[PDB]
């Protein structure tokens, strides 16, 4: 059995530009296993059709799991643009996969505030199909060389999520899987169930 | 490498700043509101300073990117929003100064007691100047109140008014009139444009055609006053300022048991039928849930029945008691009000979710566009609900009328009437005395002649003369709430314009036969989408075009007003033939 189990019950997720990759291969993949984790606000499969994924067999499936906002969900699609899906964790056009996410404010909320969970607002230039970027560097908007320090055209990139239960349903945080299946010419080892 | 981009990063990253600075400064306000502690007042405080503190520098670090060089229309407003400094253009002993002046005149205000029973402002005077109708006993609360606060802040007015013009002029406006009218300052299109010294030239257009209406209510309310104040009381003269209700005149509400037109039909209570069915807080807060989603608006959120506070605490918690809607950001929205079963109760949650509404609508704007068009307009999307949320045909449809009611005139002229001794009454008063502040402000007004001016306003505009002498060394204009603490006045007149407009605004789109005042916006899904057409814009577009995405107009419009009190109108204007309408500014209670 693939650990699916172990990447929607996880205890703690990463944050959406350093979006916690985990890759299933050699393991029967029981696809019936994603449901049971609460109704889902997305269940939305691109390419596949989410009743026929027991009918076939892939190379690697790629597990990639991050928390955003929930006026960002829409945004981890193929084709769409906006604040995250640009310099954090961009979806290639000819995505052929399963994108689930669901409402965790019971767990990722603080009275006080929960001030671990990055994201990247500015950067020169947008990201690539599957692409990591981790750099803390200064970003450089003006003609003014920044020397490290903040302040008048030089900016942090990262900032923090204000997570606080007090959020609407828009704020608050929402953990979102990718599963992204591969079909290279290596021999299939991922089948579903017998 | 052009500075349009980088400006439009320094706004971002400005807004991703301030939608957590300003949400944490109203949790830490709520917190204060929910109980009233030692601690959660110094949390508040600091909140509010540092918020203060960052806005501040983000000003003086936004100040260096002109608007001629932003071509994007949104971000230059964006840009300008914030570029506006205030009070931090004076130096920092003119700021001081001003700051206990403000303080100084907020504490002799609240601190304000007038005795030879020995009371306070609140407590006995207010309730006398309501409900007691003896001569003396309101003439002598009136003037010991305009002798003891007036001439407690007139030296600190004196100064307060240079203090402002300086501030006003540190900031690239020529006085305070100016800088208070700069809310109302649109741009935009050759015909979206707005200027601020052209809205002196329409409040006192609009106040042109509602004059002959408040003439004649003056008229009724004099003839209904001479029985009850026989020797006191002229035929062709003005009326006394302590006469009308109030400490200042400025709601004539309180004149309703002595102006009544049928007293043998007195107007709806729903008191006690709501009292009979058995409900509550929570039921008269669903009731306007459903109220508002069925003219089609979206729904409240989850958390507004479980943070917000819709009923008074048990548990020992002393809250203000006043109705208040709270957007904390985030999709955070929450009503404190002091709650009831009773009737007004009842039409100020109505009231109070309007704002909530509109809150609700404007939140995908950018966080310096997250307001009203004006002053003006926030104010009047809440206080339309309760005109429509009020009328007999509503009442029947939810249950606290039965069917076998039916809507008779007597009634209906009643609450006419009811209704102009509060709004109509109220923009005389209004647009003279912004006028007079507006005269003082701008040098036209000498110091030496303000009590001067200022009654010589009372009896050509509100038509009210003084019932005792009072030369330059009083300051009655200061003994306001709005005048003595800094506020805003302008905003009830053009409030009470643009709920008219929005109402027949409304009502026409819904094809609706019959009274303006007996409109129900209920059960009509297209008057809901015309109104979110604006409420959806908020500040991202000039007030004009939000005016013109309801009304058509780009401009206030008197014309609805006098249509809703037209039966009203008629039925004034047949009842006065056996009297003079108007009043004659020579006759003076004091004189012989
Ligand atoms: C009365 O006011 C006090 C403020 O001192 C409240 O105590 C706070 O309660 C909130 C919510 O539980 C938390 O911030 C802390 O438990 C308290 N703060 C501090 C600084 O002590 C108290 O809850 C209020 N009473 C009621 C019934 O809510
Ligand atoms: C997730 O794990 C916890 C603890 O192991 C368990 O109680 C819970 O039922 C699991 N969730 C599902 C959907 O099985
Ligand atoms: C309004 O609609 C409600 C439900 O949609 C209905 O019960 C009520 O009778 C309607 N009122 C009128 C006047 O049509
Ligand atoms: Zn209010």
């Amino acid at each position: 059995l693939c650990p699916f189990d172990e990447v929607f019950n996880a205890t703690r997720f990463a944050s959406v530009y350093a979006w916690n990759r985990k890759r299933i291969s050699n393991c029967v993949a029981d696809y019936s296993v994603l449901y049971n984790f609460a109704p889902f606000f997305a269940f939305k499969c691109y390419g596949v059709s989410p009743t026929k994924l027991n009918d076939l067999c892939f190379t690697n499936v790629y597990a990639d799991s991050f928390v955003i906002r929930g006026n960002e969900v829409s945004q981890i699609a193929p084709g769409q643009t906006g604040n995250i899906a640009d310099y954090n964790y961009k979806l290639p056009d000819d995505f052929t996969g399963c994108v689930i996410a669901w409402n965790s404010n019971k767990l990722d909320s603080k009275v006080g505030g929960n001030y671990n969970y990055l994201y990247r607002l500015f950067r020169k230039s947008n990201l690539k199909p599957f692409e990591r970027d981790i750099s803390t560097e200064i970003y450089q908007a003006g003609n003014k060389p920044c020397n490290g320090v903040a302040g008048f055209n030089c900016y942090f990139p990262l900032r923090s999520y204000g997570f606080r239960p007090t959020y609407g349903v828009g704020h608050q945080p929402y953990r979102v899987v990718v599963l992204s299946f591969e079909l290279l010419h290596a021999p299939a080892t991922v089948c579903g169930p017998k | 490498s052009l500075t349009e981009e980088n400006a439009k990063t320094f706004l971002n990253n400005f807004n991703q700043e301030a939608e957590d600075l300003s949400y944490q400064s109203s949790l830490a306000s709520w917190n204060y509101n929910t109980n009233i502690t030692e601690e959660n007042a110094q949390k508040m405080s600091e909140a509010a300073a540092k918020w203060s503190a960052f806005y501040e520098e983000q000003s003086k670090t936004a100040q260096s990117f002109s608007l001629q060089e932003i071509q994007t229309p949104i971000i230059k407003r964006q840009l300008q929003a914030l570029q506006q400094s205030g009070s931090s253009a004076l130096s920092a002993d003119k700021n001081k100064q001003l700051n206990t002046i403000l303080n100084t005149m907020s504490t002799i205000y609240s601190t304000g007691k007038v005795c030879n029973e020995c009371l306070l402002l609140e407590p006995g005077l207010d309730e006398i100047m309501a409900t007691s109708t003896d001569y003396n006993s309101r003439l002598w609360a009136w003037e010991g109140w305009r002798a003891e606060v007036g001439k407690q802040l007139r030296p600190l007015y004196e100064e307060y008014v240079v203090l402002k013009n300086e501030m006003a002029r540190a900031n690239n406006y020529n006085d305070y009139g100016d800088y208070w009218r700069g809310d109302y300052e649109a741009e935009g299109a050759d015909g979206y444009n707005y200027n601020r010294n052209q809205l002196i030239e329409d409040v006192e257009r609009t106040f042109a055609e509602i004059k002959p209406l408040y003439e004649h209510l003056h008229a009724y309310v004099r003839r209904k006053l001479m029985d009850t104040y026989p020797s006191y009381i002229s035929p062709t003269g003005c009326l006394p300022a302590h006469l009308l209700g109030d400490m200042w005149g400025r709601f004539w509400t309180n004149l309703y048991p002595l102006t009544v037109p049928f007293a043998q039909k007195p107007n709806i209570d729903v008191t006690d039928a709501m009292m009979n069915q058995g409900w509550d807080a929570e039921r008269i807060f669903q009731e306007a849930e459903k109220f508002f989603v069925s003219v089609g608006l979206p729904h409240m959120t989850q958390g507004f029945w479980a943070n917000s506070m819709l009923t008074e605490p048990a548990d020992g918690r002393k809250v203000v008691c006043h109705p208040t809607a709270w957007d904390l950001g985030h999709g955070d929205f929450r009503i404190k009000m002091c709650t009831k079963v009773t009737m007004d109760n009842f039409l100020t949650a109505h009231h109070e979710m309007g704002h909530i509404q509109y809150d609700m609508a404007y939140a995908r704007q950018p966080f310096l566009l997250r307001n009203g068009a004006n002053e003006g307009f926030h104010e009047a999307v809440g206080e339309i609900m309760s005109l429509s949320a009020a009328t007999p045909k509503h009442l029947k449809s939810i249950g606290l009328l039965p069917s076998d009611f039916q809507e008779d005139s007597e009634t209906e002229i009643n609450f006419l009437l009811k209704q102009a001794l509060t709004i109509v009454g109220t923009l005389p008063f209004t647009y003279m005395l912004e006028k007079w502040r507006w005269m003082v402000f701008r040098g036209e007004i000498p110091k030496e002649q303000w009590m001067k001016k200022w009654w010589e306003m009372k009896r050509e505009i509100v038509g009210v003369v003084e019932p005792l002498p009072h030369d330059e060394t009083y300051c009655d204009p200061a003994s306001l709430f709005h005048v003595s603490n800094d506020y805003s006045f302008i905003r009830y007149y053009t409030r009470t314009i643009y709920q008219f407009q929005f109402q027949e605004a409304l009502c026409q789109a819904a094809k609706y036969n019959g009274s303006l005042h007996k409109c129900d916006i209920s059960n009509s899904t297209e008057a809901g989408q015309k109104l979110l057409k604006m409420l959806s814009l908020g500040n991202s577009e000039p007030w004009t075009k939000a005016l013109e995405n309801v009304v058509g107009a780009r401009n206030m419009d008197v014309k609805p007003l006098l249509n809703y009190f037209q039966p009203l109108f008629d039925w004034l204007k047949e009842q006065n033939r056996n009297s003079f309408v108007g009043w004659n500014t020579e006759w003076s209670p004091y004189a012989d």
